[PDB]
């Protein structure tokens, strides 16, 4: 159910902007206006609700609003509230349109009642514009079959269609075969919010065409190989038994005569630090556990496997999860590898690499106080059979791997000298070895899934799709959740880019100066989190290279150097263990425990060549490219630096294309249809930045409507102008606007639409 | 973009581009001029041979080092070495990169002011920080708490640092280094029967000092056991083809570091200036300073300097504390490697001395950012 | 909900959440500032080290206590200690809880007014009572009738209470405490041959004073038997590794509490200010005040202070009454524990000073609820 | 400390005889400034603060700031890295450790002694520092006599040339009785 961190967090999300409207005229008279309040014993008794629509009682004060609880139907007892009173759009059926920008009031409870009413009427979609909003029904609504594909695909008019996946994907393919520009659909949300389901809706809509209806094997190949990316790629967090800790990104080439014929999967931003340590209620990547429980006695006897609590890379107290089988799922992993046609010998080598990683993580180190140094990194005695077994299962010469772990060698003017490593730095070598072997294993099998389905000439233009997360709003955040919020600031900057671009060019097309539209600057947060030389990540590179670096020195170094901007702020409680960033969605707190355990990644090319010299051509295909450096990789081998390179390339792949956006929200935590819970849904509104996307929606001339829809919608305001049809429709509409008492600053006269601000929209609807 | 880390050593300029693990250029601080006029027409004149070419032609050159005890005594020679270092050896222009020079502690102010005056007037460097060799060796040591005893060819520092804070009332330098050990080695080889007088002969004495000298554990015991010449005598082959037979001069050659009265100096040994620098610190941090005696420099490349240094300090220190010297391999380059790690930071890039700031304050700004 | 009990001790801030038996935070009232500039780039600057971190880095810090004799001499340092206490050590916000500060009797009014001005203006505390350390120690004593002699690092109170009624004409304070005994211990160690001058050296003298000093039964007899040094000499190991050999300075180190003319003060001893506070009470309650001499504070943690105090008072008192000192274990925390028991009552919650009441009367309301 | 700042100027004195040459420089050239920051800022423009000195080698020493930062470590000991207090703050701190009646008679007689009070303006700097620290209603009168190097020994004459003081010696037979501990009974 909903928890007190969710009730408290969602309670902190609740803001107040617009004042509550109670009056008809200048006299102290009410109209029976329905409001919203957070003070109700229903909310104090039902945690599924945070807002109660009431009705303002007659003869109440201006400073204190007497209300009767009507939605939900509590008792008819008039109780008093602080004008904690939010405006409502009571006169509007939510099934009449699907764009929250058409709501007069865009506070939080009108959006919760609009999406609440539409979800409870089994209308799970809502066009934010240019967003779309999906809510999981936890069932089939039937509107996803091939007949609805033909209906939302084949009509000549598409703006008379209700909000859907198929409508926005239709806009994307129409923009594909219209103009040769790549479109990219970004499915964002929590990993349990049905992003795979809406993904499969995009896969059947792209699959289905007018002639090439099912003339593809691409959805068969990728969707058959779904539990490989889910096998290696999903880990339990405190939010999901099946969380997606990276981004699947599928570039699909669409026929004009048919559907998908070519495509590729590329994952992006695969978290590596999860392999080494985890949290308490967090699993590792599942393939470790379901490999330790799904294997037979030949695979366990050959690999020397152990119990699921006897691996130090693995969280020993979160191995057992009721929602995940971890036994028969592994058979879907084996057959799902056979769906991309990998031999059982090669699959046996794959899980030999996996068993070698889990075996390698048990190898202990010791400090030898008798060397030339102070301490010396040494491998423990009884872990030597563990180590030789580990390189044997990874098909590596263990003497040369031990050479790369315990001995550094450099040449200085013609002098090969062998330095000895420290214990903690050799732990960074072993951990970096496990993480690099895991990720290049993952991308290797992704290269086999793409080896079936690729365009062999490359991607000239394509049709991209990005499975991606949302803002981890919650409290105990770390380096991984910092990377999450950085990626969401990049995607947010892309959102303000494309919304300012469409609205700026649409001001241009109607003869309106775009200087009255304002760019909401994401540049401060991107500078504080990413700018090379003055960021948080640059100083984390410093504390990886500052030799006596701790985590208190990191938070304090950022506290003393990033004080020029308010977007960094040191937290009050435990001011060296917690730092608060002013993101675009607001203050997010970060715990500082074990930063340097997570960032320190030293993948030295001297080891990379030893792994490229493996007798196994599989292992030779694991590390491809990645030339030797022979100097410091300390500027680029960190998880911060690799994260900025992969994030740089991914933002190069999305900024080069034209995007279209999908917001996936899941209503409850019980996986039940038509169960509504305003806290977790509100956290998903703030966590996909849907509220701030509505702020950008209500930025500028928000409420525009075409002249025919203004003269049809507001026909009854001035019936003498709209029914004339001799005076021009522009003059009709501005006669309606001047009739209702609107200054010319609030409306601009288009050639196809009437341009209204939210102030002009609220004064117009009185 | 990347900085340019130059170690102006007293006997080896060690320079290279930042972000590396070893210097690209390890070449000695030698300016040689030909004592003989050239007679073959069709050759290069080249009145100043600088660097390693001056050492490969050592038989026909007056070889001079511009660095006497960490201090430039001839600025034209040092400008030739910097010019060769930047243009002819690193092959990178000074305008393209910031340079990171380094400096002995208690170096006179004229070396900083004249040095940065050269690097902004003669070379057009955009930005430059000069630094202490010892604190850079403690960057490369992997610690932030310890005592660095440096020993190059001009200096022998003992800089203690406790948790990122320098102790400028406890920096004790010492003018015992590789050059005084080469000169003393020449005197005891005058005692054995070999006469080395010129500069190239001093370099041959330096190769003997590298390949044959080692620090004894107890010097009197090695003298008394070396009265009966059994294995203490060794051989060496020259660039003439002869044979050098050394006796006591393997273990009395570096013993002048620990007993400077062999050199006739009224100074203290490396163990007594190190321990004397421990006693000039405050009495709480000494446990964290007896624990990290970080060696550095090429004059700590002998055999058993960790063993002799631990038994000498352990004799001097209170016996309840363990003395743990840190003698890493590549301790010759522990300055330069630290110069990489310092220049490859993001906070440190707020600490350069820009071109316009020198154009405002002159050289005195270097005494405000050091 | 639960109050927040903070003991602003002169040498140990002892703070913790109410309803406990021991403080969560026992850390000294030290603000240290670095006397040396930092030189390692990639560190925390942190110009004011507050609390226990300032004591773990004591060798590189000027360590200054803001409490001279129960009186704040520097309000910025005390505000840093409260800020560290609330946010960095207890990890509880001041807005979430009421705070219960405490105060040595006959403290000047500027400490109360400036103190509550800080706790309502700087920190946003909803409600706060300040209290007397001695009456809180008598809450934790389990009695309502007795004499508390407090002795911290600034003060030495003698507050008598007979059956819940204070005797404000008999509160006698004394400026003899742990800090004057550390200073006097430094002077007699100057007599033995050890020189402790700095602040970290004063803290080492405090550790010697804790581990080695004990109150003699009869001081002249221990001097005459300690003329023949048999077992009175002890050893101690420093953070340098040396050996301290103490002789008379085990029993003349705390003897200045009982004979203050060693410190050159024209005051009276703890036994004569205690007994002198008995004689300033009325003549009926003294039987109930000779019976409960409640010790408190960390300067009553010596050996035989109950025995010496009973024989001194028993010498001074009429011989027909028994003198029964109460020396409980955890008498260091008897203030704070009482601060729990006082703040965990239901009647006491009618006695806070709310935020709006300070917003009405200003700080003068604290002189109406004390 | 004068050797360290002469390492800063460009002179290296390391041995013991070199320390004695540094002592002759410290006697002939060091003087206490009236206000140290003002003398630093006026000595940024080197006009008359630089002086010369001739060694027993025949060279020339040119001193700059090291005439007035050489004895300034007496008043600001943090130049020497010591956590102690200056002469004015240990003197005034010794006034505050006395009782509060005699201080008028102790602010009035600050008697200098010893050879490290032979600088220039130590009376002036000491009076302005104590006068800054003391309450302003009392006059601070330092007594800086000539021959203050010998004020110990001269007093040792005047003490030993008394008739009452001859009742206070420690005789040979009394040491032969008590041993050295009798010196802790007559001091
Ligand atoms: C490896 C070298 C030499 C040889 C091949 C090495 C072999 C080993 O020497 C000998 O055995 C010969 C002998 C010698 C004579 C008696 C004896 O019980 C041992 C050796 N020594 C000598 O004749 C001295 C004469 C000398 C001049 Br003039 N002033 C000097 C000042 C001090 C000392 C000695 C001298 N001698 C050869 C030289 O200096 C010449 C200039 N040395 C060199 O530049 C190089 C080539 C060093
Ligand atoms: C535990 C300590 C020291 C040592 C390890 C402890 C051992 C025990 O001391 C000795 O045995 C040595 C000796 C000493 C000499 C003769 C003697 O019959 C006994 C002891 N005492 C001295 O040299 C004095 C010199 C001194 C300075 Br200047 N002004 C002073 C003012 C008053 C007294 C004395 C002095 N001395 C060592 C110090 O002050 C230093 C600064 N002390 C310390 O900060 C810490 C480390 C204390
Ligand atoms: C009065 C004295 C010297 C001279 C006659 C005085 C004149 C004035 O000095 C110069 O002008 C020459 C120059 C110098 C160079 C550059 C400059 O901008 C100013 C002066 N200084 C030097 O070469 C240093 C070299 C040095 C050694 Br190695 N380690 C050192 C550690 C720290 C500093 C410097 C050094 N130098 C001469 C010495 O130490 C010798 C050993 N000094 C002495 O024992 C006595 C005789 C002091
Ligand atoms: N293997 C060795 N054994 C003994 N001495 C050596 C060895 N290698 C170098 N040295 C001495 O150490 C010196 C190194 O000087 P250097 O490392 O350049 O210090 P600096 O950089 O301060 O000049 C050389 O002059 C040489 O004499
Ligand atoms: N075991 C001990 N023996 C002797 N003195 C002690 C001992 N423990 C603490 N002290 C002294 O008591 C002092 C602690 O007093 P404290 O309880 O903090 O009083 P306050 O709380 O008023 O500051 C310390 O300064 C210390 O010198
Ligand atoms: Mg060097
Ligand atoms: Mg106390």
């Amino acid at each position: 159910a909903v928890t007190n961190e969710e009730i408290k967090t969602a309670s902190k999300i609740v803001r107040r902007v617009s004042n509550v409207e109670a009056f008809d005229k200048s006299g102290s008279v009410f109209k029976g206006y329905q409001i919203w309040t957070d003070i109700s014993p229903t909310i104090e008794n039902d945690p599924n609700i945070m807002f109660v629509k009431c009705v303002v009682q007659q003869g109440s004060k201006k400073e204190k609003l007497t209300v009767v609880q009507i939605d939900p139907p509590g008792t008819g007892t008039p109780y008093d509230i602080d004008p904690h009173a939010w405006n409502c759009n009571s006169q509007v059926d939510p099934m009449s349109f699907g764009d929250i920008g058409l709501l007069n009031h865009t506070n939080i409870p009108c959006v919760l009642d609009f999406l609440k009413h539409r979800y409870l009427k089994n209308q799970i979609y809502t066009t934010a514009v240019p967003l779309i909003v999906a809510i999981n029904p936890y069932k089939d609504l039937g509107n996803t079959t091939n007949e609805w594909i033909r209906r939302y695909r084949d009509t000549a008019d598409h703006t008379k269609l209700p909000p859907h996946v198929f409508t926005c994907a239709r806009e994307a393919l129409s923009n594909l075969h219209g103009v040769n520009k790549s479109q990219t659909i970004i499915v964002s949300g929590e990993s349990g919010a049905g992003k795979t389901e809406a993904t499969k809706q995009i896969m059947r809509y792209f699959a289905s065409s007018k002639s090439g209806n099912m003339d593809l094997r691409i959805q068969t190949a990728i969707m058959a190989a779904n539990p490989v990316l889910e096998a290696f790629g999903n880990a339990k967090t405190i939010r999901n038994n099946n969380s997606s800790r990276f981004g699947r990104f599928m570039q699909l080439v669409i026929s004009h005569e048919g559907g998908i014929r070519y495509g590729s999967v590329v994952a992006f931003l695969l978290e590596k630090s999860r392999i080494i340590t985890q949290d308490d209620n967090e699993r590792s990547y599942h393939i470790f556990y379901q490999f330790l429980k799904g294997a037979n006695s030949t695979m366990k006897s050959k690999f020397g496997l152990k119990g699921v609590t006897e691996y130090k890379l693995l969280n020993p107290n979160s191995t057992e999860v009721s929602g995940v089988d971890d036994v028969k799922d592994f058979e879907e992993v084996i057959e799902s590898l056979k769906n991309m046609e990998l031999s059982e010998s090669d699959i046996e080598v794959i899980f030999s690499i996996v068993a070698g990683i889990l075996t390698l993580g048990n190898v202990r180190l010791i400090e030898k106080q008798e060397a030339g140094l102070s301490d010396a990194a040494a491998i423990m005695d009884e872990d030597m059979g563990v180590f030789n077994k580990a390189c044997e299962l990874m098909y590596l010469d263990p003497e040369l791997i031990k050479r790369e772990i315990l001995i550094k060698v450099t040449v200085a003017g013609g002098d090969k000298i062998e330095g000895r490593w420290n214990k903690n730095d050799a732990e960074v070598l072993k951990s970096s070895l496990c993480k690099a072997m895991y990720e290049k294993l993952f991308l290797w099998i992704i290269r086999h899934l793409n080896s079936r389905i690729e365009p062999e000439g490359g991607f000239k233009t394509f049709m991209g799709m990005l499975d991606i997360f949302g803002f981890e709003v919650f409290k105990n955040n770390s380096l991984e959740q910092l990377f999450i919020n950085i990626t969401n600031e990049m995607l947010q900057k892309n959102f303000v880019d494309i919304v300012f671009e469409r609205e700026s060019k649409l001001y241009k097309d109607e003869g309106i100066s775009t200087a009255e539209l304002k760019y909401t600057s994401n540049k401060e947060v991107i500078n504080v989190l990413c700018e090379k030389g003055k960021s948080v990540l640059s100083y984390l590179e410093d504390q990886c290279l500052a030799p006596g670096g701790t985590d208190e020195k990191f938070v304090s170094s950022c506290a003393t150097n990033l004080k020029e901007n308010n977007k960094f702020t040191p937290a009050k409680v435990a001011s060296n263990k917690n730092f608060i960033i002013q993101h675009t969605i607001g203050p997010i707190q970060y715990c500082a425990e074990s930063f340097l355990l997570k960032n320190k990644d030293v993948l030295r090319g001297d080891l990379v060549e030893v792994i490229k010299d493996s007798p196994n051509p599989i292992v030779q295909q694991l590390f491809e490219g990645q030339v030797i450096e022979k100097g410091k990789i300390a500027k680029g081998s960190l998880i911060g630096s690799q994260f900025l390179n992969q994030l740089t390339s991914l933002m190069n792949l999305i900024n080069s294309t034209e995007p279209h956006f999908i917001r996936c929200i899941k209503p409850n935590e019980n996986k039940k249809p038509l169960e509504w819970c305003e806290p977790k849904i509100l956290i998903q509104l703030h966590a996909l930045s849907i509220l701030e996307a509505l702020v950008l929606r209500q930025l500028g001339y928000s409420y525009r409507r075409t002249f025919e829809e203004f003269l049809y919608q507001y026909k009854f305001v001035d019936i003498a102008a709209a029914e004339d049809s001799s005076v021009e429709n522009q003059n009709k509409c501005v006669n309606i606007l001047k009739l209702s008492g609107l200054s010319e600053s609030m409306y601009k006269i288009g050639k196809s639409m009437v341009f209204l601000k939210q102030e002009g929209a609220k004064i117009l609807t009185k | 973009v990347q900085a340019l880390v130059v170690d102006n050593g007293s006997g080896n300029v060690k320079a290279g581009v930042a972000g590396d693990d070893a210097p690209r250029s390890v070449f000695p601080s030698i300016v040689g001029r030909p004592k003989n006029p050239g007679i073959m027409v069709g050759m290069e004149e080249k009145d100043a041979f600088v660097g390693d070419e001056a050492q490969t032609k050592r038989g026909i050159l007056t070889l001079k080092y511009p660095i006497e005890h960490g201090i430039v005594t001839n600025w034209d020679d040092m400008e030739k070495i910097w010019h060769h270092t930047f243009y002819n050896e690193l092959r990178a222009a000074p305008e393209e990169h910031p340079v990171l020079l380094t400096e002995a502690p208690l170096n006179p102010k004229g070396n900083r002011e004249r040095m940065t005056q050269i690097m902004f007037e003669s070379f057009n460097v955009p930005a430059m920080y000069v630094a202490i060799q010892a604190v850079l060796s403690l960057y490369s040591s992997g610690r932030t708490t310890g005592i660095v005893l440096d020993s190059g060819d001009g200096v022998s520092h003992t800089v203690p640092i406790y948790e990122g804070y320098a102790l400028p009332h406890a920096i004790m330098r010492l003018d015992l280094a590789g050059r005084d050990l080469t000169e003393y080695l020449m005197k005891i080889l005058h005692e054995r029967g070999y006469g080395f007088s010129t500069s190239a002969e001093k370099e041959i004495v330096r190769d003997i000092k590298e390949k044959l000298c080692y620090i004894a554990l107890n010097f009197d015991e090695e003298m008394k056991t070396s009265e009966q010449s059994s294995d203490i005598e060794k051989s060496y082959e020259l660039p003439d083809g002869n044979i050098i037979t050394v006796g006591n001069e393997r273990f009395r050659c570096p013993e002048a570091l620990f007993q400077p009265s062999f050199l006739g100096k009224e100074a203290a040994g490396i163990h007594t200036t190190t321990f004397n620098s421990i006693k000039k610190c405050d009495v709480d941090i000494r446990k964290d300073l007896y624990g990290n005696i970080v060696l550095s420099g090429g004059t700590t490349m002998y055999e058993g300097i960790g063993e002799r240094l631990t038994r000498d300090i352990t004799t001097l220190a209170p016996s309840t504390m363990k003395i743990k010297v840190v003698a890493p391999p590549e301790r010759k380059y522990s300055v330069w490697i630290g110069g990489s790690i310092l220049s490859s930071l993001s906070t440190f890039q707020q600490m350069w001395i820009t071109k316009e700031e020198y154009d405002e304050s002159g050289p005195s700004i270097v005494h405000r950012k050091c």
